[PDB]
RNA sequence: GAGAGUUUGAUCCUGGCUCAGGACGAACGCUGGCGGCGUGCCUAAUACAUGCAAGUCGAACGCUUCUUAAGAGGAGUGGCGGACGGGUGAGUAACACGUGGGUAACCUACCCAUCAGAGGGGGAUAACACUUGGAAACAGGUGCUAAUACCGCAUAACAGUUUAUGCCGCAUGGCAUAAGAGUGAAAGGCGCUGGUGUCGCUGAUGGAUGGACCCGCGGUGCAUUAGCUAGUUGGUGAGGUAACGGCUCACCAAGGCCACGAUGCAUAGCCGACCUGAGAGGGUGAUCGGCCACACUGGGACUGAGACACGGCCCAGACUCCUACGGGAGGCAGCAGUAGGGAAUCUUCGGCAAUGGACGAAAGUCUGACCGAGCAACGCCGCGUGAGUGAAGAAGGUUUUCGGAUCGUAAAACUCUGUUGUUAGAGAAGAACAAGGACGUUAGUAACUGAACGUCCCCUGACGGUAUCUAACCAGAAAGCCACGGCUAACUACGUGCCAGCAGCCGCGGUAAUACGUAGGUGGCAAGCGUUGUCCGGAUUUAUUGGGCGUAAAGCGAGCGCAGGCGGUUUCUUAAGUCUGAUGUGAAAGCCCCCGGCUCAACCGGGGAGGGUCAUUGGAAACU
């Protein structure tokens, strides 16, 4: 399945994360199709970068986030406006 | 030459090759075939020990080694230094270089790695021969 | 090996039938292409018949849709 | 690695006070060894080259791969002098920067009392000597370690400071005021030498 | 875009050899404190002992065992996944790869959006009970039984096809509408109160996603390899595939490829990229990513949306293993690990906490992917191995012109410190969650559960009581390697006497060796140093950039001429070359520039730039 997801990076003992556009068939890291934004937790809280009008444009195209995304998408207000719209 | 020319053969570079032939091949016993690999150092067998002359502006008496390889080439070393444990069918490690002595030898022999002792009372310069500390 | 022994099992089952059921529609075809070579007027059933084999086989995953169609559409033009 | 090694044998191959303060060439001045006060024949351009290089490095305690990737990173600059840049890159490296402010005798006492930790940039603990220093920063010693009578002795003995630098002694806080200069530093070096020897 | 040494009695040319630098998946030797980050069978795609790597669903189905009708466990059937992930690079000189395009010759489970529909019936089967099979895996026989398993019956074609029009395209043709003829679908579970919501079920479209095919151009050596092909080349039919077509068969014809290198032989995965270089270029294709190919060797299919399938089936072959000797079983180029080969390159470790994937309504189960840890100085980076004062200068080593000189402020001594180390305490982030307990909003509702969305409560760490921070203490436990005739920075003494030995090149050694060996001393590097091997450069030493042929290497012994290469002036024309605007793409990572975080640095992350003898369109045309 078409997947909204995040790709690992950084050094061991200090990750870093790509969110991603990635088939459920590709490698954890590898085929991509798009970046729509990028994420840490290594802040004190959670520290995050976003591409709303690309990330909302694969979920209308059909896109199905995991779970840590959604929550993300939810603090940044995607997963609303995707609502909103098909509402 | 005409670019014509050039065309019609290009330019063909002066073909280069190596200082030491023998530790640029291996073998592999199923398919009995020499095997192009690039390897620093070698293991051979000394099927002989002996003593040689050297070149005109040169007087000495040269020890050198002749070895079976590992990859079936017989090969003629030289054995630095002073001394040495080695006889017929002595395990020994080879390394590149020639002797500008002999010409035939483009090979020496290793010491502190096998059979071959490290050299005695060597005190400086003494990675080369490998012989361990004096405390 | 590894939960891969119900697979072979379910597998030449699906064989079974599924060989069976292609048999099934082949011989309702060639039946259908001796009637139109000995011109009898059972022609009309058995055009049906065949039509009927080509598109249940296309259903239940033996047939392609394409290679149905053209299947019907050869059985077309050998009636018309 | 680090030179534990005499001073002053150093500082007379070269001929040359690094320290500034003479006893290291006074009654000697003459390169190490049984041959050394006895007549040295020619020496080469090679030579030349190479000991204006061992001058900088043995100042500053560096190695050579260190002081080979500060010279690259000189190189990559181009808004001046290749050599003076490279220079400047030297004083902007802790060991120098406790010299200059007077918070230390010797460039070795400052890179342990730097590497021992008693000093502070902007009020965080630096145990790395080679620590580069932009314009502006302010180095600390560590309010803790103000005790010591050695650093004490060392600051309330200091000659009149460089130029390019700002310091108080009862805060124990300075820094610098400029890039720094050229000409305030040891001019007695021929950067262009060190240029061409990395050249090659 | 730095050169140096070396032919000679000496000189200049020519010409080669070697050195000065950078880089290894490196190895050997000597030595060896720590931390961080990364890398680690290049050889035998050699053989595999052992263990673990793909399972999941009881909210699809019927049994069985334990629960006082509850939940939990065993084997069933069924579905989904097993085709991804992971490994390797043998084969492959070709649409395999890269790039640019095309498919009016195509396919696509899962995910989205839409139009619809989901009716009524049937016959079995495992499991289970007995039976024989006897070591028992196996296997067969009789009987009973459920399903979202299977069968066919009912309706729709919105699918496809043909006709009639219209429209358009690049011919074949494609799009919209209408009509005609014939055909086909299904499944229910959970919950609420017949109506239902949710998850699933069937048909059609569209999108996304990935896949399949086709074309231009490009990238390796030999002509001591000049001919090659016969379903080969094309056509008319037919068959066949998801689809085009010799993909296949018949029939008709004899064509087709090539000196612009076909065919054959050898070699090789290709690429982004990596090393070097002034660049042009060269060399490589390890780690990371992409495409391809392979799974003991060869072949073939089934299942399935998807394979002609690493951990699936059948057969042949090789190779091995267990047998009660009747018969079975297997395939590490998955992670560790063994043997062997080798110059040589890892623990038969922990956890799914994270991230990702399968399944499932969900918890959750699985996951040698992955997170981590471990070994290796294999590499890059960083800090150490104390610091200040301390003399015309302790002793001792070496040397001496016997006065002294040097090891040497080095030491001893006194003052200070605790990076580090030892000890004791404190002790992060990485964690976001999901589900669950609560509320609230939307559009669906006859109405509530319920779905989507938001806000609180709740709980989750292998690493690890590690990082890290604090305090007590000891200078105390922590430096070696190579070279020293010149090229090349660095000099004396003794022994040896063309012997021992050195040696990258020139060359040293034959009783006074700065070249051997030792001692002292110095120089270059430094937890590394040196050496071999490989690549580049210097090497303009294959010269496009960028060389030459009177004597150094080289003008064929000379001519006639096919092919090709080149070609007088000039009008008009074109626009293949050329020049040029715009648009697209050239993935990410990497190089480079600006930023920012790791006590700095390596490293990590963000943003940008650039990269194509690249492609479409649009102009000029001076020159060919
Ligand atoms: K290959
Ligand atoms: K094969
Ligand atoms: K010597
Ligand atoms: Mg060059
Ligand atoms: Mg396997
Ligand atoms: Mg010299
Ligand atoms: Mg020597
Ligand atoms: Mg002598
Ligand atoms: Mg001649
Ligand atoms: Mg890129």
């Amino acid at each position: 399945a078409v997947k909204i997801r995040l790709k690992r990076m950084g050094s061991k003992k200090s990750p870093f994360y790509r969110i991603v556009v990635a088939d459920s068939r590709s490698p954890r890291d590898g085929r991509f199709i798009e970046t729509v934004g990028t994420y840490n937790p290594l802040k004190d809280p959670a520290e995050v970068v976003l591409k709303e009008d690309l990330v909302l444009d694969w979920l209308s195209k059909g896109a199905q986030p995991s779970d840590t995304v959604r929550n993300i998408l939810s603090k940044e207000g995607v997963m609303k406006k995707h609502h909103e719209a098909k509402n | 030459p005409t670019i014509n020319q050039l065309v019609r053969k290009p330019r063909k570079s002066k073909v280069e090759k190596s200082d030491s032939p023998a530790l640029n091949k291996g073998y592999n016993s199923f398919k009995k075939t020499q095997t192009n690999v690039n390897s620093p150092q070698k293991r051979g067998v000394c099927t002989r020990v002996g003593t040689m002359t050297p070149k005109k502006p040169n007087s000495a008496l040269r020890k050198y080694a002749r070895v079976r390889l590992s990859n079936l080439i017989e090969v003629t070393a030289y054995i630095p230094g002073i001394g040495h444990n080695l006889q017929e069918h002595s395990v020994v490690l080879l390394r590149g270089g020639r002797v500008k002595d002999l010409p035939g030898v483009r090979y020496h022999i290793v010491r502190g790695a096998l059979d071959t002792a490290g050299v005695n009372d060597r005190k400086q310069s003494r990675s080369k021969y490998g012989t361990k500390r004096p405390k | 090996i590894e939960s891969a022994i119900k697979r072979v099992r379910t597998s030449a089952n699906a064989n079974a039938k599924n060989s069976s059921q292609t048999n099934a529609m082949r011989t309702a075809i060639k039946k259908f292409e001796e009637a139109v070579a000995a011109g009898a007027d059972n022609v009309d059933a058995l055009y049906n018949e065949a039509v009927k084999a080509v598109d249940m086989a296309a259903t239940k995953g033996l047939i392609h849709k394409n290679k149905a169609n053209r299947d019907k559409i050869r059985l077309s033009k050998l009636a018309k | 690695s680090r030179y534990t090694g005499p001073s002053w044998k150093v500082s007379r191959r070269l001929g040359i006070s690094l320290s500034g303060t003479g006893k290291e060439l006074a009654r000697r001045p003459y390169k190490p060894g049984q041959h050394g006060p006895n007549s040295r024949g020619k020496v080469s351009e090679y030579g030349m080259q190479l000991t204006e290089k061992q001058k900088l490095r043995h100042m500053y305690g560096m190695n050579e791969r260190q002081f080979r990737t500060l010279f690259i990173k000189a190189s990559k600059i181009k808004e001046g002098k290749h050599g003076v840049n490279f220079m400047v890159l030297l004083e902007q490296r802790l060991d120098n920067v406790v010299y200059r402010l007077g918070l230390a005798t010797t460039r070795r006492q400052a890179r342990q009392l730097v590497n021992h930790g008693h000093i502070t940039v902007d009020g965080k603990r630096v145990d790395i000597p080679s620590y580069h220093v932009e314009v502006g920063q302010v180095i600390g010693v560590r309010e803790k370690s103000q005790n010591i009578s050695t650093i004490k002795e060392a600051v309330e003995a200091t000659v009149g400071r460089p130029a390019f630098v700002s310091f108080d002694t009862e805060k124990l806080e300075g820094s610098f005021t400029r890039l720094p200069e050229r000409d305030e530093l040891y001019p007695e070096i021929d950067e262009a030498l060190v240029v061409e020897y990395y050249n090659q």
